[PDB]
DNA sequence: TCATATTATTACGCCAGACAGGG
DNA sequence: CCCTGTCTGGCGTCCTCTCACCTATGA
RNA sequence: UUGAUUUGGUGAGAGG
């Protein structure tokens, strides 16, 4: 559950970051592919994003080694697939 | 139940593309100046872009912004207010020539 | 997508690029049928197609050939929304100048072609002939001609000459009109010239004329040639209801504009006569310029019935406008209203919404979630099920609400605490329940009140909602540091009745092992709920490192104490529960829990507060009653002796003893007197009327009446209203302004009579007239401060100085009214603060002063800091984070991009509905003594009298902060010295303001210098005492023949050589002023400290006076520059007043108006800053003369103490930012190397970073000057068109962006409300960082 | 029905900003 | 020629709800 | 491809 956010704003210091990581990681829930690092009590996408924020597992460098991490699956799989 | 009132999506005016004004009138919440203002106070940058231009304005904004609702993807294709577009017009039917430049 | 938008104007080659085809024939519709007019105004090939993909006559009703344009339809085949964007241009067949070019003050075309506006109407309506290039005649260029000179010249200068007249000859001339020719000329005409009037009527002819060079704007540009018309669909003919079209008032002025157009085109095929075509192209003209701006010519035309039809102009400007109402304020979908209500049980995270505001309000998500389910197919099938509203909708329907915000919103919005966002909780019902303390956020009250729902769509705007706006967020507001979320009302007065005791109660002075069975003593009925008892509580307090560590203990404390430490958190002591609770400890209560344990438990716990506060409320069974307002028996004695008194008075008043005047204040002295005994007398009957016995004797205590607890607790009601409903309620005054001496004795539980209720409705109807008519200025004030602030954003993180202004606490003259915590808190230092010692390092040079720094500078007793304000900080475009200070709800230093202009305006305009709109010194405490400003000298009794006007008396305590200040004036007698210590109440200063003293410095024998009794001075023996005096008579009484003659008094020795200053050569002559008296005469030796002569002598408009910077009627006068000072010229308009410096340049003088009661004399040396007369002082010239900090500090001490008269705590940083905006703009004085001009108004932050660019080089800078202008000419005077036309005047503004061709990079809040993008400042100023960087 | 085209009331209160007048 | 009355323009609070009323002419 | 007119503008009154 969810009434404040003050944990997740100690860990991503700006307050105003703190929505675009959480939207960034949300948008990677929604549409998304990908599934929570962390267990859903039938919370929506926005409190299950602030919910991984909050136990230091998700910030902006984690977001960016991930699609760095995922570029370099789909170059391994397009190298591997054609050649 | 006079002063209850909601809207999601009806019909609107015909010289602006915003929502119609009233109760009789199925219409929407002027969200007026001091609102704005309110929300500049915060950091309401998105709350206040899709405010004026997805729920109110732009067209294909919020067609867009209706489908992408109903497929389970809230995300916003902002574009230009369209009243904006209309400002361009009324002072550009002066003689002033008023553009917007490179991209 | 697009950088900055650019306003240039319109070339006829430009507005036959825009059009698709000319506009012929006036004809609007058919109005018969439905079809429009081929080809007239609504055309069909000129614009499009009514129907999508349809020509409107007949071909192509499929989608296979969309463009074909056969000859029977000259249509073209496109979409519906194809016409608004295309424009139509109408060929006016006689030349017309625009009105906005015409008539914009100044002129455009006034300023350019020098010609006088009066004059340029005369050609152009036809009624004067002007020269362009005549030849070898006697007569200029500029020069106009009559039709009597025309006709004489026509018979003379047949050949070779040119004399047209209207807006051809006009366009003629600025057609050939050299621009770079004038340049030089007007360039060489400024550096060939002294006249000041001449210097800035040619600077600003000339600033107008390169900045058409500059652009690439024609002069020929500016009368309008193809007139352009607006897209149908912009100006819509739509039907009411009925059969018939109400027309708009464009196509009124569109429609006559082509019927004359025709007309004129028609009678120059037919070549009527010179009269005519004059008239009629008069006519043409005069329809331009009412379509284009109506009313701005002579009386405005009209359709229906005497109102003026709407022109293009005022579809831009005013209130309703597109600015200010389709641009910056949207209607808007996904929005509700209904009227509000309480609700208690909720959080104060969540609020109710009813379940069909619920079903309208989510409808797309409800589509999404049923056809996510599969229930349904199309969408039509899910818009059936909740158009039937079926028994599966409601769990969707719990199912999409469940973690989704909602923002709600109180209709009069004033701060950002009136947005906030709640989850729902949906409510069987038809009104939104709102938790009852965010409603002191929101002003709202419950009798009838509405509010607005918003529904963040988007991912980005839930998260925003959830992690800015979110209700548990904002508990401290954003203009101090006070708590938003105080307990208001009921809930107070539930804690009033619970923490507090009786003398004897159930279960006095038994012993209990816990909180918990105290609470099941209470419950059980075996102990009252107010009883002393020794319980044994265990309080947390955190002593160590972040440790909790549990101190338990045996409190002497009460039954309803113990009760409410069962919900106190854990790190709080126990003395904060232990007094009785009003609401300042409540709320200082919930200030130290936040300060101590957070954010998490201060919410939780202010839940549990108000939960707790409303429950022994319930319990307690606090009514009120009739008898509850208790009369005091004293107060029938205390109103016959108050009768008796003006018995007395008025008796004496028929014998005339006594004045009229000193009557009527006898009888206000002795009717306040009385009112305070009688408020006294009720007080004491109040406040401790309860009186019980315990085991024995009586004893007293605080009493439990019912009205009394509510005005104790700070719940509802203060003193004077539980004054006026038992003691009598004063004396009304009568709307005149002055008091009535006959006051309103009965209070209200006796009846007024009729003559004293209509006294009291007096009273009452101006104070709804003053609200009802103050609301309006407070809001635009708003507007106007906002409009200024709009694009100030923290944008770094250090500026990397070491200025800073000097913050003191405030003292007018009674005790220190405001201490230096209050200002110095949270806000980070200049420089390090040196221990009031000796030299050491208190506190380091960039640290935050929180609380626990404010108390070790408590500790310490430090004298003032230097700390770092907004209007030092060196940030281009922007305010650095440090020179900002704390974040004010937030603990922590202001973020990276937080808008701090907005919060600012918005902090100081929205207490403006509770401001209101319409001898010598007496020491109280008991110090030593300082002196400031003084220069001394003894005088022969031994005080010491002051030859400084100027001098500060401070009194400084034993610990070396200041305490007291006062100003002491030229000549007053001292009771003290410097240094000194004194005592409590003992008088220090004396003097006489009547008569201004003319004492010395040294001794010796007195002359009369100039002194003749017949010219100069007159001889006035006095009537009732016989000692006569020599009286001095001013310049202004005396003939012309001894007017030159300055009487004065110059000090001697026993042989007569001049006695000199002690420090010069020059000796000490005092030249005797106007309406002076001579005091000691002839021969008489003096001294030090006697007179030589005898010379007898605010609410919200002042804090718009203040930011508006208007000036006083009567300024205080000042020096420009130091050194002596002299008088001049003799009545004529002014008297002269010249100063020379001791080492600079003589040449400046002033001619101050002679009205004025002077204060300096003929041999005192002034300085900058220094007054010459009193009276208010305006910012300008402290700006110019004392620094910037000193205007600062002007403007932040006179508006506090406007909020500090009407008691609102506002923090400084507000009030710093507003005046950095005023004062932005700078001028120029030295140009230097850069390419700047002499006398050019440029902005501070482009001139430094010009000259900072260049200095870094081997050139050597410019050298500015700071301008302060007021709030609306401030933002007004912008380089964004954009900001200052949604803002006031638009006309004026968008002609002078036209000509000047200016561009708007957007940069700042309101450009981009207005373009529809993300803010610069909030979440978005990533986007724009990563916009800014990757160009 | 389908072109023809504009006249006989006053009663705000500052507050800047520009303009002819005169010592 | 620098003060100066005098005249002209340009402001004047946000949000909401109910109702009624809408150019004349004319061979 | 499955449907439609107030906003426009004035005046008066009301709520917070
Ligand atoms: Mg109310
Ligand atoms: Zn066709
Ligand atoms: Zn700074």
């Amino acid at each position: 559950a969810r009434v404040t956010v003050q944990d997740a704003v100690e860990k991503i210091g700006n307050r105003f970051d703190l929505v675009l990581v959480a939207a960034r990681r949300a948008r990677q829930m929604q549409v998304g592919g990908k599934d929570p690092l962390v267990p859903e009590e039938n919370d929506k996408t926005t409190v299950i994003a602030l919910r991984e924020i909050e136990e230091g597992l998700i910030n902006n460098q984690i977001l960016d080694v991930r699609e760095r991490q995922e570029q370099q699956e789909q170059e391994a799989a397009e190298l591997q697939a054609v050649t | 139940d006079d002063k209850m009132h909601a809207r999601s999506t009806g019909s609107y005016s015909l010289v602006t593309q915003q929502p119609l004004g009233g109760k009789a009138q199925f219409g929407g919440q002027r969200f007026g100046e001091m609102e704005v203002w309110a929300l500049e106070a915060y950091g309401a940058a998105y709350t206040l872009q899709e405010m004026l231009t997805v729920k109110s304005d732009d067209v294909n904004g919020r067609t867009k912004m209706y489908k992408n609702i109903v497929d389970g993807n809230h995300q916003m294709e902002p574009g230009m207010p369209e009243s904006f577009n209309v400002l361009l017009k009324e002072i550009r039917s002066l003689g002033i020539n008023i553009e917007l430049e490179d991209e | 997508e697009f950088d900055a938008i650019k306003i240039a104007l319109a070339s006829p080659d430009m507005i036959r690029s825009w059009s698709f085809g000319e506009v012929k024939k006036p004809e609007t519709i058919n109005y018969r049928t439905f079809k429009p007019e081929r080809d007239g105004l609504f055309c069909a090939r000129i614009f499009g197609p009514v129907k999508d993909y349809e020509c409107l006559c007949g071909k192509y009703k499929r989608l296979k050939h969309r463009g074909v344009i056969c000859e029977k339809c000259g249509v073209e085949v496109t979409q519906t929304k194809v016409r608004r964007e295309r424009m139509g241009h109408i060929e006016l067949a006689s030349p017309t100048a625009h009105i906005w070019f015409l008539k914009s003050l100044p002129s455009r075309i006034g300023l350019l072609l020098d010609m006088p506006l009066r004059d340029i109407e005369r050609v152009l309506y036809f009624e004067s002939y002007v020269v362009i290039e005549g030849g070898m005649t006697n007569l200029e260029r500029q020069q106009i001609l009559t039709e009597e000179q025309y006709l004489d010249a026509l018979e003379e200068f047949g050949d070779e000459f040119d004399a047209k007249m209207g807006a051809e000859a006009i366009q003629a001339l600025l057609k050939s009109m050299d621009l770079e020719q004038e340049c030089e000329q007007l360039r060489e005409e400024l550096n060939e010239t002294n006249s000041e009037t001449k210097r800035k009527k040619l600077t600003k002819r000339i600033k107008l004329l390169e900045a058409f060079v500059q652009s690439g704007n024609k002069p020929e540009w500016m009368i309008l040639t193809v007139l352009p018309v607006l897209p149908p669909d912009l100006r819509p003919l739509v039907p009411l209801d009925g059969g018939r079209f109400a027309t708009s008032d464009l196509n009124d002025l569109y429609r006559r504009v082509i019927n004359r157009n025709n007309r004129l085109k028609r009678l120059l095929d037919l070549a009527a006569p010179d009269i005519i075509v004059r008239n009629e192209k008069r006519m043409l003209q005069e329809a331009v310029d009412a379509l284009l701006d109506n009313g701005r010519r002579g009386r405005a035309i009209t359709g229906s019935n005497k109102r003026p039809l709407k022109s293009l102009a005022d579809m831009i400007k005013g209130k309703q406008g597109r600015f200010r109402q389709n641009l910056l304020g949207k209607r808007v979908d996904y929005s509700g209203r209904s009227v509000i209500t309480v609700g208690p049980y909720l959080r104060l995270h969540q609020c109710g919404l009813p379940k069909k505001m619920a079903l309208e309000l989510f409808k797309p998500f409800i589509y999404g979630k049923l056809e996510l389910r599969g229930l349904a197919t199309t969408i039509k099938a899910a818009k059936k099920m909740v158009e039937r509203e079926e028994a599966v909708v409601w769990d969707i329907l719990d199912e999409v609400i469940r973690e989704h915000p909602v923002l709600l919103n109180r209709a009069p919005t004033l701060h950002r605490l009136g947005i906030q966002a709640f989850e729902p909780v949906l409510i069987e019902g038809k009104a939104i329940q709102l938790h009852p303390l965010v409603c002191a956020a929101y002003n709202a009250d419950f009798d009838g009140d509405q509010m607005a729902v918003h529904v963040p769509l988007t991912l980005e705007a839930q998260l925003e909602a959830r992690a800015l706006m979110m209700s548990t967020n904002n508990i401290l507001s954003p203009a101090n540091g006070e708590p938003i979320i105080v307990p208001s009302q009921d809930v107070v007065l539930g804690l009033y009745y619970m923490t507090r005791d009786c003398v004897n109660a159930k279960g006095e002075g038994m012993v209990l092992t816990g909180p918990k069975e105290a609470e099941r003593l209470y419950r059980s009925g075996l102990a009252s709920l107010h009883a002393r008892v020794k319980v044994r509580i265990t309080e947390y307090e955190k002593d160590a490192n972040g440790e909790l560590v549990a101190k338990t203990s045996l409190k002497d404390t009460t039954v309803g104490r113990a009760i409410l430490w069962m919900i106190v958190p854990k790190g709080l002591p126990y003395s904060i529960v232990n007094q009785a609770l009003g609401k300042k400890a409540i709320s200082k209560m919930l200030n130290t829990c936040y300060r101590i344990l957070g954010l998490k438990p201060t919410v939780i716990f202010a839940d549990q507060i108000m939960y707790t506060g409303f429950a022994y409320a319930a319990r307690s069974g606090a009514s009120v009653g009739i008898d509850d307002m208790v009369i005091p028996e004293k107060k029938h004695e205390i109103i016959s002796e108050a009768e008796a008194e003006v018995a007395e008075i008025q008796e004496q008043f028929q014998s005339g003893l006594v004045t009229a005047g000193e009557r009527y204040n006898k009888v206000i002295d002795i009717w306040a007197a009385a009112n305070d005994r009688v408020s006294k007398a009720m007080m004491d009957n109040l406040q401790t009327e309860t009186v019980i016995n315990r085991d024995g004797q009586e004893e007293k205590q605080v009493s439990f009446n019912s009205i009394y607890m509510m005005a104790d607790s700070g719940a509802r009601g203060s003193a004077a209203q539980i004054r006026q409903l038992a003691g009598m309620r004063g004396l009304m005054a009568k709307p005149d302004g002055s008091i009535i001496e006959t006051p309103i004795t009965a209070n209200f539980r006796e009846g007024l009579n009729v003559l004293q209720y209509f006294i009291s409705t007096h009273g009452a109807r101006k104070g709804l007239a003053d609200t009802a008519l103050k609301t309006a200025n407070s809001g635009y004030l708003t507007r106007r401060l906002v409009d200024v602030a709009q694009d100030l954003v923290v944008t770094e993180d250090d500026c990397g100085t070491h200025e800073g202004i000097m913050m003191t606490p405030v003292i007018e003259g009674g005790d220190v009214k405001e201490p230096l915590r209050d200002r110095v808190l949270g806000r980070v230092t200049a420089e390090d603060v040196l221990k009031p010692g000796t030299a050491d390092i208190l506190v380091p040079r960039n640290t935050l002063l929180h609380e626990q720094w404010c108390d070790l500078l408590e500790e310490n007793s430090v004298d003032a800091v230097k700390v770092r304000s907004v209007v030092s900080c060196d940030t281009d475009f922007g305010v650095c984070a440090h020179c900002y200070g704390r974040d004010l709800a937030r603990g922590h230093i202001i973020n990276k991009g937080e808008a701090i202009g907005v919060i600012a305006a918005q902090s100081i305009g929205e207490p403006g509905t509770q401001l209101t709109m319409r001898s010598s010194i007496q020491v109280k405490n008991k110090g030593s003594i300082k002196l400031s400003n003084v220069k001394s000298v003894v005088n022969s009794s031994g005080k010491l009298v002051i030859t400084s006007r100027n001098t500060e008396l401070k009194l400084i305590d034993e610990f070396g902060r200041t305490k007291e200040s006062y100003k002491v004036p030229y000549g007053a007698v001292l009771a003290k010295g410097d240094g000194e210590q004194v005592a409590g109440g003992e008088t220090v200063a004396n003097w006489d303001p009547h008569t201004m003293p003319v004492i010395t410095e040294v001794s010796g024998f007195v002359r009369f210098t100039d002194m003749i009794d017949g010219q100069t001075i007159t001889r006035q023996t006095d009537e009732l005492t016989g000692l006569s005096s020599l009286v001095v008579l001013d310049s202004a009484e005396r003939t012309a023949g001894g007017k030159d003659l300055r009487p004065a008094l110059k000090i001697v020795d026993a042989q007569g050589n001049d006695v000199l200053i002690p420090g010069t050569d020059m000796p000490a002559q005092y030249f005797l002023p106007g309406k002076a008296i001579v005091q000691l005469e002839d021969g008489v030796q003096i001294s030090s400290g006697d007179t030589l002569a005898r010379i007898p002598q605010g609410g919200l408009p002042r804090v718009a006076d203040l930011f508006e910077a208007r000036r006083p009627k009567e300024p205080a006068i000042l020096a420009e520059i130091s050194g002596i000072v002299s008088f001049g010229k003799e009545t004529k308009g002014k008297r002269r007043l010249v100063i020379t410096p001791v080492d600079g340049s003589d040449p400046y003088e002033e001619m101050i108006p002679k009205w004025r009661q002077l204060n300096v004399f003929e041999g005192e040396r002034v300085e900058r800053g220094d007054v010459i007369s009193d009276g208010p002082e305006a910012p300008h010239d402290i700006l110019r003369l004392r620094g910037v900090h000193a205007v600062t500090r002007y403007i932040v001490n006179e508006v506090q103490d406007v909020y500090r008269l009407q008691g609102v705590k506002i923090n400084d940083k507000h009030i710093e930012v507003i005046v950095r905006q005023m004062l932005r703009k700078a001028t120029i004085v030295n140009a230097g190397s850069s390419d700047f001009l002499e006398g050019e108004q440029v902005e501070y932050s482009r001139v430094k970073i010009a000259n900072r660019e260049l200095e870094a080089n081997g050139k050597v800078g410019a050298t500015y000057s700071r301008d302060l202008l007021g709030i609306t000419k401030a933002s007004l005077a912008t380089e964004s068109f954009i900001s200052a036309a949604s803002f006031q005047e638009t006309t004026r503004v968008l002609t002078e962006a036209a000509v000047a061709g200016k561009r708007d990079e957007l940069r700042g809040l309101k450009e981009n409300v207005i373009v529809g993008r993300l803010i610069p400042a909030g979440t978005g100023y990533a986007y724009h960082q990563d916009r800014m960087r990757r160009r």
